[PDB]
């Protein structure tokens, strides 16, 4: 069997991943432009992260990379509407008066505010043979984790723009055929006056779970997922025939209730 | 009548089966799914190890006629992709970054059809 | 161990009733009708055809048979080459092929090959580790057939070779291998001592061919085999005689000698023109990937003209003693002889697209970036343009302004990320922005 | 063929890339055959070996339908609806009088 966390999260107006340009990166979907965080970075900000270093064949080398394979898979997160970068235009100024009110130095800077969608996965048979039959400490792991890509964002040009925003979704669904929900931003989303910018995202992908647990995911196998928003901000599929089997407000009950799933551990 | 050909659809937001002319930093890719690429999904479905691969299934699989058919072409797009950056890198070692540019195709689907044995 | 090349199946080959084969010299020679050279690496390919042109020039010389077009071999060469089987000679003393003296320089084997990390090289691609992998025999003369033209230079007190920094290696290709070396004929004058004959004591002003084709730059002496259990980190094949070891010392080349590769592309001040590819698309280069169109203004003014044929084009990209890259592209061409003003300024490409991704709509003088979204879709709409390089080249079908048209439909979605309102001068500016086409000049 | 949402246009000739096959009879490939570097032996030390590679094409329409979109819609949050006429109200609004 296998996990996989889908995650929703807002930024700030900020510049978290750059290129050789200082551009924020970009890729391409649904016909249009979207702004993009590479995996890699989102992996590294996640496992050098000191809080998570001083939470928990060592738990790290078994979770991620260094044949020592990682059950670990983090995906780019691509965003769910069309990419708005922007341009600022900074002037240094000089401290000693002189001949004339020049600056010193005058340049551009680029920033952009998206909605991520990330996709995580978790191997649970290659996580367990990495750690020798141990199940307690996989548990563990996969809770630390949970916590910490919960409560983690890039360090890119954080003293400048400080966007240390919080996800306002997580969906945890346990199946075995790995697919993601990317295709649910086909369509760009194109906000209204009666809604915000994560609430239709979170509405779309509620909608592309109901299309899809109509279609492909038989009574060959139930599917479990449990949904996440901070005190209920945000209902997946409001009643809908309970499209999601659990609506959670604390990011420990969900911790918890993923544990007691997997293996009942506490 | 029992069938004789297995499809696969291949089709994700980004999606990068590499070619042979990369070679070095520059990690290129091919316009379609390679042989061996899909050889290797077949393998990683099945469980089987890289060395276990190379004795007995590989060469019964790459009996099978392979066509794909292209649904969208996509587009090809690059990543800037630096390792080893604040720590060191291997070989003692170095403190040192790495450079490198990634090629990924997006927005593409293909499909593959496998005739084999029925079996 | 003595391993002779005119006998050992060394060459990978491909039938074309689609079956593959690791076979010899003479048979290559014998079925060059009904075989292609099969190397995932294009410099290998080349080095390889290379090696066997100068074996056909040899038999040439010393046989007095010119090969003809559309024959499966000129007879009677596979006799003389059985005649010289004591010199292209591996291990166990005597004389060695394309190995000299040894001395006290001792390197990893590795070093001879590129692609490979060693020697402070980092490993991040290729996990391997000094005198601890191996190569087999076919491999090693695979190495051994690189030095006289992808050699680069070392560190303090080590030079390059005969050409300088590798340049752009240009050359025809056909169906099979006797096609192509029908295609690829063209005897010189001054064929010169060959370097598998051991005479090296040139010391003339004039370069042969011979000579100079397989000049090596270094004095090299390959150590024994080992016996084990491993595979070679270059192709894979499992084998239990790995040789592990060898002995490099650099030959300096010297000035004022005068040998031109009948295959590469000059500049203007003969300054063996290399492929200007890079992985970090700084301010005077932007990132489009795919050289091909620089070297198609001077090997098409002097002589490499056949009107009808296939353009091989190897390209091989390095930066000091730092192997960037390395490429290939055929090119169909019938013809059709054009002028200069559009082969020159489709030779100059590289600089036509970095002014427009330069461009902002800004004050700021040069110390600018532009707009950095343009560089993203530059490689796919430059990629798309490249399949029809033989009518770019030729003018008959294409055109610069034929291909702007390609840049106008990825141009239109980053319009609407670059002006995202709805307003009417957002419109504007966005209807402004899909007209940045690229510039010819030169 | 399987479509997205309803304004997307399709491609219309659909590139396949398909293996060449001898057939024992005509053994000798074409001139458009191209060798393409992907048969695997083994992983890990990657070894791989060529291969005839020939391309074609199809007519979508002809040779492949069109296949229609499962139903689905950009999500819209509910405007709700209205109805007084309805009888479940007219005993509701009695029940609260
Ligand atoms: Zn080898």
């Amino acid at each position: 069997m296998l996990i996989e966390i889908h995650m929703i999260q807002n930024h700030s107006p900020a510049n978290l991943n750059r290129d050789d340009l200082g551009a924020p990166k970009t890729c391409y979907f649904g016909g249009v432009l979207r702004s993009r965080i590479s995996s890699q970075c989102i992996k590294r900000s996640i496992r050098t992260s000191n809080d998570f270093k001083a939470l928990l064949l060592a738990p790290d080398i078994a979770l991620c990379g260094r044949t020592v394979e990682a059950a670990l898979q983090v995906a780019h997160a691509i965003s769910t509407h069309i990419a708005r970068p922007e341009i600022d235009y900074f002037v240094a100024a000089d401290d000693v008066p002189g001949e004339d009110a020049g600056a010193g130095h005058i340049g551009e800077s680029m920033f952009a505010s998206a909605c991520f969608y990330k996709y995580f996965s978790i191997d649970w048979e290659q996580l367990v043979k990495n750690l020798k039959g141990d199940t307690n400490l996989a548990a563990h792991t996969v809770g630390a984790f949970l916590l910490a890509a919960a409560k983690t964002n890039p360090s890119g040009k954080q003293n400048s723009f400080a966007a240390h925003n919080y996800p306002d979704g997580i969906l945890v669904e346990f199946k075995n055929s790995p697919i993601s929900y990317a295709n649910a931003f086909v369509r760009p989303v194109s906000v209204v006056k009666e809604s915000d910018l994560v609430e239709q995202s979170i509405g779309q992908l509620s909608n592309y779970v109901n299309d899809i647990r109509l279609g492909y995911y038989d009574e060959q196998s139930p599917v479990i997922g449990f949904w996440f928003s901070p005190n209920n901000r945000y209902p997946l599929g409001y009643k809908h025939s309970k499209l999601a089997s659990r609506n959670i407000g604390n990011l420990n009950e969900l911790v918890g209730a993923v544990l007691d799933y997997i293996g009942g551990f506490k | 009548a029992p069938p004789n050909t297995l499809f696969l659809r291949l089709e994700g937001a980004l999606q990068s089966w590499g070619s042979n002319e990369a070679k070095f930093a520059l990690r290129r890719t091919a316009d379609a799914p390679t042989k061996s690429g899909v050889l290797g999904l077949l393998c990683a479905a099945m469980g089987i190890g890289r060395a276990e691969a190379a004795d007995s299934w590989l060469p019964k699989l790459a009996n099978l006629r392979m066509g794909v058919r292209i649904d969208r072409p996509g587009i090809r797009w690059w990543d800037f992709h630096t390792v080893g950056a604040g720590q060191r890198m291997r070989m003692k070692t170095r403190a040192e970054t790495l450079l490198s540019r990634r090629e990924y195709l997006a927005d593409a689907s293909f499909l593959v059809a496998l005739q084999g044995e029925p079996e | 161990v003595m391993y002779n090349l005119l006998c050992d199946n060394w060459v990978n080959v491909v039938y074309l009733s689609g079956k593959p084969d690791r076979i010899s010299l003479v048979q290559t020679l014998k079925d060059a009708h009904c075989l292609q050279l099969a190397y995932s690496n294009p410099m290998d390919r080349f080095t390889v055809f290379r090696f066997l042109l100068a074996l056909g020039y040899w038999c040439f010389a010393n046989t007095n048979v010119e090969p003809e077009p559309d024959k499966p071999l000129p007879v009677s060469w596979i006799p003389w080459l059985e005649e010289n089987k004591e010199y292209f000679e591996l291990f166990g003393d005597g004389k060695r092929f394309f190995q000299a003296d040894p001395s006290s320089r001792i390197r990893a084997i590795t070093d001879l090959i590129h692609e490979i990390p060693t020697a402070h090289n980092l490993c991040h691609f290729k996990h391997v580790t000094d005198y601890i992998d191996g190569l087999c025999e076919a491999c090693c003369i695979k190495g051994l057939l690189r030095l006289p033209v992808f050699t680069t230079v070392g560190g303090r007190g080590i030079g390059a070779g005969i050409n300088n920094t590798p340049p752009f290696y240009l050359l025809w290709h056909a169906n099979d291998l006797a096609g192509m070396l029908a295609q690829n004929w063209q005897p010189w004058d001054n064929m010169g001592i060959p370097a598998w004959l051991g005479s090296f004591q040139k010391e003339s002003r004039e370069v042969g061919l011979l000579a100079g084709m397989t000049w090596l730059p270094r004095k090299v002496y390959l150590h024994d085999p080992v016996p084990g259990q491993a595979a070679c980190c270059s192709c894979g094949l499992p084998s239990e005689a790995l040789v592990y070891s060898c002995s490099i010392e650099v030959e300096p080349v010297p000035k004022g000698l005068e040998w031109k590769d009948p295959h590469g592309v000059y500049t203007d001040q003969g300054k063996s023109l290399q492929s200007k590819i890079k992985l970090m698309s700084n301010d005077r280069y932007t990132f489009a990937d795919r050289d091909w169109y620089s070297p198609l203004f001077s090997y098409l003014h002097a002589e490499g003209n056949s009107r009808q044929g296939k353009l091989w084009l190897v390209g091989f990209a390095s930066d000091k003693a730092k192997s960037i890259d390395i490429w290939d592209k055929i090119i169909e061409l019938e013809g059709t002889d054009t002028n200069d003003e559009l082969l020159a300024q489709l030779a100059n490409r590289a600089t036509a697209l970095n002014a427009m991704r330069k461009k902002p709509l800004r004050g700021d003088f040069k110390k600018s970036v532009g707009t950095p979204q343009i560089a993203d879709i530059i490689p796919h709409a430059e990629n798309r343009i490249a399949i029809n390089a033989g009518k770019m080249t030729e003018n008959r079908g294409y055109s610069w302004q034929d291909a702007d048209t390609e840049y106008g439909e990825l141009l239109t979605k980053v319009a609407y990320s670059l002006e995202p309102a709805q307003t009417v001068d957002a419109r504007l500016k966005r209807g402004n922005f899909i007209s940045r086409k690229p510039w010819p000049i030169i | 063929l399987q479509k997205r949402w309803h304004n997307e246009p399709l491609p219309q000739i659909l590139p396949c890339v398909m293996d060449w096959i001898p057939g024992y009879d005509g053994e000798h490939a074409p001139d458009d055959a191209e060798i393409h570097y992907d048969l695997p032996v083994s992983f890990q030390p990657p070894r791989h070996l060529p291969r005839f590679v020939i391309r074609r094409e199809l007519v979508v329409g002809e040779d492949v339908q069109v296949s229609r979109e499962t139903g689905t819609s950009v999500w819209r949050p509910k405007g709700t609806r209205a109805d007084y006429n309805n009888s479940e109200y007219k005993k509701v609004r009695a029940e609260r009088l």
